[PDB]
RNA sequence: UUUUUUUACUUAUUCAAUGAAGCGGGGCUGGACUUGCGUCCAACUUCUGGAGUUAAGGUCC
């Protein structure tokens, strides 16, 4: 049994009623200028029209065929400090013993970085297939690379993380990375990967990379103007 | 969700652990201490009998095991999913007086005083917990029945003090067949 | 409404008949499903048609599907139009 | 019902595409007023 | 490497992709102080022509003035 | 002078329904031919009541509850936007726009005439104290009634001596020199 | 190896000096362990077993007492 | 910030450096040892030796307690086999001077009075069973006195070991205390 | 493809207010018309110079 002293004492939120309770009033927060500028110029380049060549990196590699390419490219990363110094340290054993360096150091296969390796590459048309970074700040050092590729017939995709690339490299960031050459056990597998972006990647962006983009309306915009056609329609 | 990668990794696991079986079955004393690992998610009914049997239902469960023909050809069946060896005086001694509990009416009573012991294996001459591991480490008459009552030892993921590693599972697998003397290492990380 | 039909092909050793169901079931209700396999040996033949009983859900799988890398393979998925179908398919 | 399948479709389609991770936690602020956090001196 | 790329579009200035990000960046420097640091080169390959180098000790400040 | 006569903040209890509050007093504001009133509201949004500064309207006293909201009555004292007032109702610190809290018919003995209404475009056509028409928006606020101190002007000042008082807390220039009386350097009519 | 007994304030406030609060009624220092008595031996003589069997059994006695005084006054 | 580099390395992928940068953890699961040093929190707290024989009876009781629990993350099973190590030094040196004076039966566990220069040191050790790890008792903070503690007998091992001319630490035979040795898996011979 | 006219829009730019508090769109409930269920419109305090703030309570643990 529960004490009858025991009272309910409902409030009244309506106007002129008791004090309003404490909500979520995340919404209309006045924001410091710093996250109100980046999250306004979000909106800017949304509410914009966006030309083709930068429209383009919106689209980007799906979870399946990116993890596959991660896959494949951790095989590959380059060597760390320790890795180098030991291999020095072997080097240079042997050239104690009077033997060439390349007699204990084989041919290395890593992934290749940096934009103008990676530029020089392509134009030499030793890169087998191109990881462009779909965020790279400023855009200009990036944009024209896609029709680079295309005119050299490097495949490339376009992939979301130049943080997700320095981590293959052992950096914080990294704009672009290729692949040349590969060992012959992943061979195959550098042939499928190639074979599967080009299939599922640049011919469903064939046709949308050609489009402008942004030209979005807001929401209160969207809904005046649904409001607006619906009042034509019955008038 | 579920993948199609899962799919099919999980029928070609399910296929090795077939063909395994079927090799073990058509190929047909000692103590050992068997703790529970991680392993394949879907467990085939003839070793998740085997681990019906042998009490190792829940991750880091050990127990002790006399060495059979029956009893290692279990082992042989429920390798994927144990970490199994020899183990010492020591970590007999340890694991029966830090994570002892006894199996009376049916429930989990920590071995707190000699009298448990006295009341619920007195008829077989075991009257103390020195008994109790005299019948565990020399593999006595009565060791099926000082190891049923026996509860399964529940052991500690050392992983769980750091927080990088708090998510981590102790044992890998991957290291299957009997670890001899180098369950003890484990024993003594764990209890 | 009208069902759906959905040939996939370039299947890899392990994507058969419970798992296609298990992965399609996700997507939408499947009514028919067959994988071809030959009669001499049982095994299958990397191909397999997947009646949807609903038109666009079958279409979605399709277009979310094709050209997966799915252990070394390259996913088809294609929609069989009704005028297409074999009235004998699913026999 | 036909916009429940085609929910159904999207959502197997999109969990296919992009992964699990659809959401995000946010704080509930009961205040208009932002604070400078207080850090280590 | 991509910096002659970045020379030959920064001469295009009434191109499409060019006057977009021009449109954008001063709105995005309107709103920023009149004098404020950058943290990287909004132009790289006209700041390594003009000597800037990745190396401490070289920073880039931005500024606007009345004309 | 301690506080601008201003109205409240257009708020939720002002757009939606009505707030109640009380007048306190009705003061001589220097400077000003009109009294003020101070009217105290409850916060809706925490415990504390704010005090507000409103022109007087004739009629008007302490005690008083006066209401301001959409859903206010038509008494004078209350505040209400235009379009919940008839054609023909006068009032008295009527907005410009939806939120100033007031411009228009704020001197003593004057105030502002609802001459119409255009619902579909939500506007308000009014007539001014100096004979002009104006058109603003239906949401602008006004207080019901004529502001209080009518007929000031009626009385002569009579001596210099009242003027300088009227004028030396009201700021204007006095005494006036007239431009005649001056140098043809000091005033374009000086000579 | 390290053997002791053997601006940063090297001296230690006196107020570290200050002994620590004792929880006791007659306000001293509690031992961290108390000696035993001969009441709390595992074979103890019959004396002291039937001292402390007194005291905790009309101890018992006041107690239920109490508590049967309570449930009666509710 | 080391933890914080720890968890980079492992986000990043960077298996080698995270090992490296764990290394530097000093972690109590793998040391066995408190993971703070208190060496001149000691001196700091005990001005005199004759202040940390005074001191002892709690140290010891705590210590041998603590000896016999299960591994928690508060105190993991290397502190628990150190503090064991500790206890039977102090044993050691207790019968290789004949310091003992009085032990006790009670209803509680076994109480041991000995005498090391001059002070009466009285502690009490649980029974070898099962020890309840109630939810009364704060065991984290128990913890962090167990690591005081084992800090203290350690210093105060070495000192006695000195006094009476041993090396410290003693020789441990691990094979022995696999076995099962416990006491006996030390050997005590002299100093130089 | 371009030049003029008006004719909408919002994202540049401009103005104002606020402790950046309830904006926009749905849902629930009630009322009106309508077609035989879509709109719009409303929720909440008016005899009194009182008081109103630390959530009561419900339900799973």
């Amino acid at each position: 049994p529960k004490n009858p002293l025991l009272e309910k004492r409902p409030r009244n939120f309506g106007i002129g009623q008791d004090i309003q309770p404490k909500r979520n009033l995340s919404r209309m927060v006045k924001w410091p200028e710093y996250i109100r500028l980046q999250r306004q110029k979000k909106i800017l380049r949304m509410r914009l029209k966006v030309p083709p060549a930068i429209a383009q990196f919106q689209y980007t590699l799906d979870k399946n065929l990116a993890a596959q390419a991660f896959k494949l490219l951790n095989k590959y990363r380059p060597e760390t400090k320790q890795e180098k110094k030991e291999r020095l340290l072997r080097e240079a054993t042997a050239i104690k013993e009077g033997k060439k360096k390349e007699d204990v150091s084989k041919k290395p296969y890593t992934v290749k970085y940096g934009l103008n390796h990676v530029v020089g590459l392509i134009e030499n048309k030793k890169a087998s297939l191109v990881l462009i970074a779909n965020d790279v700040d400023p855009i200009e050092l990036v944009v024209f690379l896609p029709a680079l590729c295309r005119k050299m017939g490097i495949p490339y995709a376009i992939i979301k993380g130049k943080a997700r690339l320095g981590t293959l490299v052992h950096k914080k960031t990294a704009a672009v990375v290729a692949i040349t050459e590969v060992r012959s056990e992943d061979k195959n597998e550098l042939a499928k990967l190639i074979s599967a972006v080009k299939e599922g990647y640049l011919e469903k962006v064939e046709d949308t990379r050609k489009r402008w983009g942004g030209g979005i309306m807001g929401f209160k915009a969207q809904k005046r103007e649904e409001k607006r056609k619906k009042s034509l329609e019955t008038a | 969700f579920k993948r199609a990668e899962k799919y099919v990794k999980e029928y070609r696991e399910q296929e090795r652990e077939k063909i395994r079986l079927a090799r073990i079955a058509k190929q047909q004393a000692k103590l050992v201490f068997v703790i529970r690992i991680k392993g394949i998610n879907k467990i085939p009914p003839k070793p998740r009998k085997i681990l019906q049997l042998l009490r190792l239902r829940q991750i880091n469960n050990g127990v002790f095991v006399k060495v059979t023909k029956a009893t290692a050809e279990m082992i042989k069946i429920v390798e994927p999913w144990v970490a199994y060896g020899y183990p010492n005086l020591k970590s007999v001694r340890e694991l029966i007086y830090k994570r002892g509990y006894g199996k009376v009416n049916g429930q989990r009573i920590p071995l707190t005083d000699n009298a448990i012991i006295e009341e619920n294996l007195g008829k077989y001459g075991i009257i103390c917990i020195e008994d109790l591991i005299h019948e565990i480490f020399t593999v006595g008459p009565n060791f099926k029945q000082a190891a049923n009552f026996l509860w399964p030892f529940k052991l500690s993921n050392p992983n769980g003090g750091f927080r990088p590693r708090k998510f981590k599972h102790f044992i890998e697998g991957g290291d299957l067949g009997n670890r001899e003397e180098h369950i003890n290492a484990l024993i003594r990380a764990m209890n | 409404s009208q069902p759906g039909v959905m040939y996939i092909a370039r299947l890899p050793h392990g994507f058969y008949e419970h798992e296609l169901r298990g992965y399609f079931s996700q997507f939408g209700e499947i009514t028919r499903l067959r994988v071809v396999r030959n009669k001499k040996t049982g095994a299958s033949r990397h191909r397999a048609f997947i009646e949807f009983a609903d038109a666009e859900v079958a279409d979605i799988a399709a277009r979310t599907m094709d050209k997966y890398l799915l252990f070394g393979h390259i996913l088809t998925c294609k929609i069989v139009p009704p005028a297409q179908v074999h009235p004998d398919l699913f026999k | 019902s036909k916009a429940a399948k085609g929910a159904q479709a999207k959502k197997a389609a999109q969990a296919a595409l992009k992964g699990v991770h659809s959401h995000k936690k946010t704080k509930v602020r009961k205040s208009t007023t932002f604070h400078r956090p207080k850090t280590l001196v | 490497g991509a910096l002659k790329y970045l020379e030959e579009l920064s001469k295009k200035k009434q191109s499409d992709v060019v006057r977009f990000l021009l449109r954008v960046r001063c709105w995005e420097y309107r709103q920023l102080n009149v004098i404020h640091r950058a943290s990287r080169p909004s132009r790289p390959d006209k700041a390594r022509r003009l000597g800037y180098k990745a190396k401490q000790g070289y920073v880039i400040y931005r500024v606007r003035v009345r004309r | 002078r301690k506080a601008p006569a201003k109205f409240r903040p257009l708020d939720y209890a002002e757009r939606h329904g009505y707030i109640r509050g009380i007048v306190k007093e009705i003061i001589h504001d220097p400077g000003r031919g009109a009294p003020l009133a101070r009217v105290v509201f409850r916060s809706p949004y925490k415990y504390k009541q704010i005090t507000e500064t409103f022109i007087a309207n004739e009629g008007m006293y302490t005690g008083q509850f006066i209401y301001a909201g959409k859903n206010a009555a038509l008494t004078v004292g209350n505040i209400l936007p235009l379009s919940s007032v008839p054609e023909g109702t006068v009032v008295s610190n009527v907005e410009e726009k939806p939120g100033d809290r007031g411009a228009l018919g704020r001197t003593s003995g004057n105030y502002v005439t609802v001459v119409g209404h255009n619902p579909d475009e939500g506007k308000t056509r009014i007539k001014l104290p100096s004979g002009a028409k104006k058109v603003v928006p239906s949401s602008s606020r006004g207080m019901i009634g004529i502001v209080a101190g009518g007929g000031r002007t009626d009385k002569p000042l009579l001596k210099a001596s009242r003027a300088k008082h009227k004028f030396a807390v009201k700021r204007n220039r006095w005494p006036k020199t007239r431009g005649v009386a001056m140098n043809p350097v000091d005033h374009p009519h000086g000579g | 190896t390290y053997d002791p007994w053997a601006p940063d304030p090297l001296k230690k406030p006196k107020t570290l000096e200050q002994k620590p609060i004792s929880l006791a009624a007659n306000g001293k220092s509690v031992p961290a362990v108390p000696k035993p008595t001969g009441g709390y031996s595992y074979n103890p003589a019959f004396t002291d077993y039937q001292q402390r069997l007194m005291e905790e059994s009309e101890k018992a006695i006041e107690a239920e007492r109490k508590r049967l005084q309570e449930l009666e006054l509710e | 910030a080391l933890e914080k580099k720890i968890s980079r390395a492992l986000g990043r992928g960077d298996v080698s450096n995270a090992a490296r940068l764990e290394r530097n953890a000093n972690l109590p699961e793998k040391t066995g040892k408190p993971r703070y040093t208190l060496n001149h929190i000691i001196r700091e707290r005990y001005p005199t030796f004759q202040d940390a024989l005074r001191d002892l009876d709690d140290c010891l009781s705590m210590l041998f307690l603590f000896a016999n629990l299960p591994s928690t993350t508060a105190v993991p099973a290397k502190m628990i086999a150190r503090c064991e190590r500790l206890c039977h030094e102090f044993q050691h040196y207790l019968i290789v001077t004949h310091s003992l004076r009085k032990s006790f039966l009670s209803i509680k566990g076994i109480y041991y009075q000995a005498n090391i220069q001059g002070e009466d040191i009285l502690w009490l050790v649980p029974y070898k069973f099962n020890q309840r790890i109630v939810g009364d008792v704060d065991f984290r903070i128990m913890g962090t006195f167990v690591e005081f503690y084992m800090t203290l007998l350690g210093f105060v091992n070495y000192r006695l070991y000195t006094s009476i001319g041993l090396k410290y630490p003693p020789k441990f035979d691990q094979v022995k205390d696999d076995q099962g040795a416990e006491l006996a898996a030390f050997s005590l011979e002299g100093l130089n």
